[PDB]
């Protein structure tokens, strides 16, 4: 059951086309790392000295990047999808080096810890697996099996997952309400704090793994004693669901947001002073603290838009509370608008977008290009004023679940659609005009590179897309299984894989001719 | 010195939900004050004025209704569910001879919330549905305030069925529930005893014990629910003996004023309010006589 | 010809922090036979322990009933049972049946232990089970009252008075001594307040019914006196908490169940709480100090029959564990630490029945179904935990730790 996909898209996209999900910092470069919901990884810069703050983009996910952590000194990096996906990066040189496929659903959160070079992964499959960041690192082609860890316990999906600094204390949240606990070395049960009526989206831990801090959709956050199994305190400085937690190095101080929209530093001693930070313009997803000075002095936020806003708690000290303590960022990144809405035409062929801007725009599916950008007009009059007296039967799907256009071809609909060359657009002097497949004229552009479809040709003669678009070879609700750009095809590794990986079917009209 | 009804063949369903409905402060008022309404207020007015046979009324009923007309058992919540909106869409047509709520609808109506949630969004979506009877299923040692948190139990849409979100614009986990919104003057509760347990490709009686208290709130509720607080007074219940679906005997059991009342077929009895915990139902459960509760008929305190 | 056989358990551990409890059916109490009771629907069946002074060193004591039956043998703890076949003493009451008991602690000795024996008559008996001899049948003639007797208790450090309890909503002291009337007798009032009522015996001479506490509308489902003595906690069907000053004879504090009508209580081991499960599945927590609501407990699918603090797990931070057994054949242990006590510590009526988000729902730390009848019985003692249904099977649970000994 594996089909093909492919998205419409420029090369680069050098801004986040959706929701950042996760935050990550290295601070001896100054860089930052935003995870995408638009299915990319990038790596930004901090100075407020420089103006582009963009500097690469990690690209190999094919769902949303739910979160990430840095470690071994920057110098690593690892990542976890809705792709069901675990993977390693070298974060130096922005670019994927192994791919753990061992959890069955949407792996939805990390944790780290830095003293043991330590991470887990956890997520809807209700599973979490442990993994020496040192060994992964190491995966090789020959020596390239890794040896799995897990924890048996949750009853249901997990949601956000903490480990502390030193490596001796790991918690579960979860849809089940109640947190668990384990020794990441022996894999015991330590203990379950129930409390929380509703799912877990946060989770922190001091260095010793003696209490802990946990923000629920409950609209509460919570600090529990590991020691006497139980909750100390429970503050409620939110309206709605709590899903992102910051700390300050001494576990006094808890920053905190969610869907409520605004972030309050609040004291875990004294409660009654909080200070607002902000109300930002969506909900908060996540937070990352500047940890380079004591009183933090800035905190990055991600929403659930593009946009990646740092805020600095310059005031804290001096400033229910109405008042927010700053109304604008200090730094900004800058986020590309997503893609909303779709209208297939009647000539199955011409797609009529919206996005985040209200921004109409038309595309060609065939070729796979946009044509012409149509700012802030109406769309559902767009739709008639492009009405085409024709019907062609559907040949492919779409999904807008990146923010950007990907395209997906089954082994079903994908060629019953045959469209005749001259109102298709290709002319010819013969007036040829033969009925042309356009399932099948779309899947040898997209090999058109392989050497596999290559005598006195190279590609099938009216069209080529475009020589960046990335073509993605998935499983019916499946895994991911083989990915790359569409003028990569002729590399030798890619040939080889392009070999085991491509189905029949697709081999039939691309190779064989037979449609 | 006492009432009563007949039993012509296997009329105890007409019998005891007649007897319920009567003892139903609100609903006796307007059942005589003004078809099957005109039976119901010839029997209605035919107690207040005094061992009465509803003649006019069993014929009448297995005349236009002809899942009625056999002979054979019938099941009291059929009765009840029939009888009850056979009446509002009467007193729909007499207001259209001159979508508006009728006298039947300010009495045993209520509303419930079909709850839908991204668990990634946290936005909930709505879809209402108005209701008469509550019928809440039932397992055994349990008490109907255990089995109404059944009814708002969480279907969760996840896995290879997760579900779409408009606004996550993708495919996310889901919690899908029901819960009272709207809370009525008076709720009726069916207790899903008889089940259609397809080994046999037959029905079959539960005779699980199931608690039922006289005073009554429920946790069920919406968040966006109007008045939630309803404190309820069991008014009457509809016992049933037997071993069957069609081999029961119906029975009520009433208050009015201090007095507590049973109505076997004619026979009336004074019956303390210690003397209802027979009617929960059986633990060691010979699938006996399993003299058991079966519809609950609880009224607003205010 | 032939036919074909065409074609849920208890659970029997349980862990907790201290560690792994275990049933320890060797050391099990039932009628001799062994065959499940009949649960009718008709009384519950009930355990009463007391220590002879541990002349022995086996001096633990246990009595229980099963409807028409009435049972006493040496208690053996986590020990083999002692021989079922082979009583200390049995009872069979054609009339009647015994619907609660209470041994006198203190009047207490390896040749002589008052007994008293409440029936669903009104009827209260006072056997000496080791020596059969005696007998007493306070209100034989069903005169002071005709409702079956729901909770009878020596008065804590008397001798000779008792407290009884009727389905009326009424309760009654007796002494030993004295002796009924003839005939129904006269009171005349002593308290009156909101709810409640005292009337006091008008007698020429020592007559019975000391006095009749008339409390609320319904059954007084159960009563007990504080640790200490000085004060009376009761529950009754209409679903007031009402705790009374016992030597004052007045109105210390009420509480009102969610809904439905409160049928177990007890006292924290240190009398400063009140728990109380009811018709609403909860369990209530209430300050005695504050007079107020501190939490409920929702862990149980039909209604809470029995709840008792476990003074061997309780308590720098403080800690006190309490217990309940519910009609839904389940267990649940209970856990009030310093952040459910204290929440405002440094780092008709609604207001004495706080709404529900107001108050905070605690959850079990363990509700495990350890039984098939509807539960009756939680007794927490030195070595195990000791459980009972209406089947009739007396269920010792050995503590972590307390199952073997060595010197």
């Amino acid at each position: 059951k594996v089909q093909v996909s492919y998205v419409i898209r420029d090369e680069v996209e050098k801004y986040n086309r959706n929701g950042v999900n996760a935050l990550q910092l290295d601070p001896a470069l100054n860089r930052l790392f935003t995870a995408g919901r638009d299915s990319i990884i990038r790596i930004w810069s901090v100075n407020q000295h420089k103006q582009d703050p963009y500097i690469a983009s990690m690209e190999h996910h094919t769902d949303w990047v739910n979160d990430i952590v840095l470690c071994c000194n920057g110098k690593t990096l690892i990542s976890a999808s809705s792709d069901t996906t675990v993977k390693v990066w070298n974060a130096h040189k922005g670019f994927c080096m192994s791919t753990l496929r061992t959890h069955k659903d949407y792996v939805k959160a990390l944790a780290y810890a830095k003293d043991k070079e330590l991470v887990a992964s956890a997520g809807l499959d209700r599973q979490i697996f442990l993994w020496d960041v040192n060994t992964l690192t190491a995966l090789t082609a020959s020596n390239n099996t890794v040896t799995t860890s897990s924890l048996s316990g949750n009853k249901d999906s997990i949601y956000s997952l903490a480990m502390n600094q030193l490596g001796t204390i790991i918690v579960s949240g979860s849809t089940e309400k109640v947190l668990r606990v384990w020794d990441p070395r022996t894999c015991a049960k330590l203990m379950k704090l129930k409390g929380h009526t509703d799912n877990v989206k946060a989770l922190l831990l001091n260095r010793d793994g003696t209490q802990c801090l946990s923000g629920s959709s409950d609209g509460t956050i919570r600090l529990w004693s590991l020691g006497q199994q139980r909750c100390i305190a429970t503050y409620r400085v939110h309206d709605e669901g709590v899903w992102a937690l910051q700390v300050n190095d001494a576990f006094t101080h808890v920053y905190s947001g969610g869907r409520d929209r605004k972030i309050y530093c609040t004291d875990l001693r004294n409660p009654d002073i909080r200070v607002l930070i902000c109300e930002e313009k969506a909900p908060v997803l996540k937070m990352e603290l500047d940890r380079s000075a004591d009183p933090p002095p800035a905190i990055w936020v991600a929403t659930t838009k593009s946009t990646v806003n740092k805020w600095t708690l310059k005031g804290i000290h001096n400033f229910n509370p109405i008042t927010p303590l700053c109304t604008q960022p200090d730094q900004v990144i800058k986020g590309g608008a997503s893609i909303i809405q779709c209208h297939i035409l009647n000539d199955k062929r011409h797609i009529l977008t919206k996005d985040t801007n209200n921004n109409v725009a038309y595309w060609d599916v065939l070729k796979a290009c946009k044509v012409e950008d149509l700012g802030k007009v109406d769309f559902e009059d767009e739709i008639k004023k492009r009405f085409k007296m024709v019907y062609v039967p559907n040949w492919f799907s779409v999904d807008l679940k990146t923010g950007m256009l990907t395209i997906t071809l089954d082994e079903s609909d994908c060629f019953a659609a045959w469209v005749s060359a001259k109102d298709a657009g290709f002319s010819s002097p013969d007036g040829s005009d033969p009925k042309l497949n356009l399932g099948g004229l779309l899947l040898q552009a997209l090999l058109e590179y392989w050497p596999r479809t290559h005598e006195n040709q190279k590609g099938n003669g009216y069209f080529q897309v475009p020589p960046h678009t990335p073509v993605i070879f998935g499983e019916a609700g499946g895994r991911t299984l083989f990915r790359l750009l569409c003028r990569d095809s002729g590399g030798e590794t890619e040939s080889m894989l392009l070999n085991e990986t491509v189905p029949q079917w697709v081999i039939d009209i691309t190779v064989d001719k037979n449609m | 010195h006492y009432f009563g009804l007949v039993n012509f063949g296997n009329t105890c369903y007409c019998n005891s939900v007649l007897q319920a409905l009567y003892f139903c402060r609100p609903f006796r008022e307007k059942v005589l004050a003004y078809s099957l309404l005109t039976c119901l207020a010839d029997l209605f007015h035919s107690i207040a004025t005094q061992v009465i046979p509803p003649k006019k009324f069993i014929t009448r009923l297995r005349k236009e209704n002809e899942l009625f007309d056999n002979y054979m058992q019938q099941d009291a919540h059929e009765f009840l569910n029939y009888l009850l909106n056979t009446i509002a869409d009467i007193l729909q047509e007499e207001r259209k001879q001159e979508p508006d709520p009728t006298w039947v609808h300010e009495i045993f109506q209520g509303t419930l919330t079909n709850e839908t949630r991204c668990l990634t969004c946290e936005t909930i979506s709505s879809k209402d549905e108005d209701f008469l009877d509550l019928s809440v299923d039932v397992e055994q040692n349990t008490s109907i305030t255990h089995c109404l948190r059944g009814f708002s139990n969480t279907e969760t849409l996840c896995s290879e069925y997760k579900y779409y979100c408009e606004e996550c614009r993708s495919k996310q986990e889901a919690h899908k529930r029901m819960k009272v919104k709207k809370l009525p003057m008076i709720l009726a509760l069916h207790l899903k005893r008889f089940k259609y347990m397809d080994q046999l490709h037959r029905y079959t009686k539960l005779s699980y014990r199931v608690v039922f208290p006289l005073e009554l709130r429920l946790f069920n509720t919406s968040g966006d629910a109007t008045n939630p607080d309803r404190m309820y007074d069991l008014v009457a219940v509809v016992v049933h003996c037997g071993s069957g679906p069609n081999r029961g005997h119906y029975i009520a059991i009433v208050k009015s004023h201090d007095f507590w009342l049973l109505f076997d077929d004619d026979i009336v009895e004074k019956i303390d309010a210690q003397a209802i915990e027979e009617f929960y139902g059986l633990t060691s459960d010979i699938s006996k006589n399993s003299e058991s509760g079966y519809i609950l008929f609880y009224q607003s305190r205010d | 010809m032939a036919t074909e056989g065409g074609g849920n358990e208890i659970k029997t551990q349980f862990t907790t922090r201290e560690g792994l409890y275990k049933l320890l059916p060797h050391s099990e109490y039932s009628r001799p036979n062994r065959v499940p009771f009949n649960s009718q629907g008709s009384n519950p069946v009930r355990v009463s322990f007391v220590n002879l002074n541990d002349q022995s060193g086996n001096g633990d004591r246990l009595c229980f009933n099963v409807g028409r039956e009435l049972y006493f043998y040496i208690y053996k703890g986590v020990r083999k049972a002692a021989d079922l076949s082979k009583p200390i003493d049995k009872r069979i009451y054609k009339g009647t049946q015994p619907t609660c008991h209470d041994f006198n602690h203190l009047t207490a000795t390896a040749e002589s232990v008052s007994l008293l024996v409440g029936f669903s008559a009104g009827q209260v008996q006072l056997i000496d089970p080791i020596k059969k001899e005696t007998s007493k049948l306070f209100n034989e003639e069903r005169l002071i009252d005709k409702s079956r007797v729901t909770c009878v208790k020596w008065v804590p450090g008397s001798e000779s008075l008792f407290l009884v309890a009727h389905s009326s909503g009424n309760m009654y002291l007796y002494n030993v001594e004295h002796t009924c009337g003839t005939t129904a007798p006269h009171y005349q009032l002593l308290k009156q307040g909101e709810s409640f009522a005292v009337h006091t015996c008008k007698s020429k001479s020592t007559r019975n019914p000391l006095l009749k506490w008339t409390v609320g509308e319904g059954a007084l489902n159960e009563f007990a006196f504080s640790p200490d003595g000085k004060f009376l906690a009761c529950v009754s069907q209409d679903g007031f908490l009402r705790v009374f000053n016992f030597d004052s004879v007045e109105l210390h504090g009420t509480m009102k169940s969610y809904f439905g009508g409160l049928l177990c209580v007890c006292w924290s081991p240190d009398g400063k709480y009140i728990v109380t499960g009811g018709e609403d599945d909860l369990v209530t927590v209430w300050s005695f100090v504050d007079c107020r609501v501190i939490a409920r407990g929702h862990g149980h699918k039909s209604w809470v029959s029995v709840v008792a603090f476990d003074p061997y797990t309780t308590s720098v931070s403080v800690t006190y564990r309490f217990g309940s057994v519910g009609q839904d054949t389940q267990l649940c242990l209970w856990d009030l630490t310093e952040d459910i006590l204290f929440p405002h510590q440094p780092l008709l009526g609604t207001p004495l029945c706080p709404r529900m988000e107001d108050v905070p729902l605690l959850e079990p730390l363990i509700c495990k179904k350890i039984a098939h009848e509807r539960l009756t019985v939680l007794i927490f003692l030195e070595d195990c935990i000791v459980t009972a249904c209406q089947e009739g099977f007396i269920c010792t649970w050995g503590r972590p730790g307390k199952v073997v000994s060595f010197n």
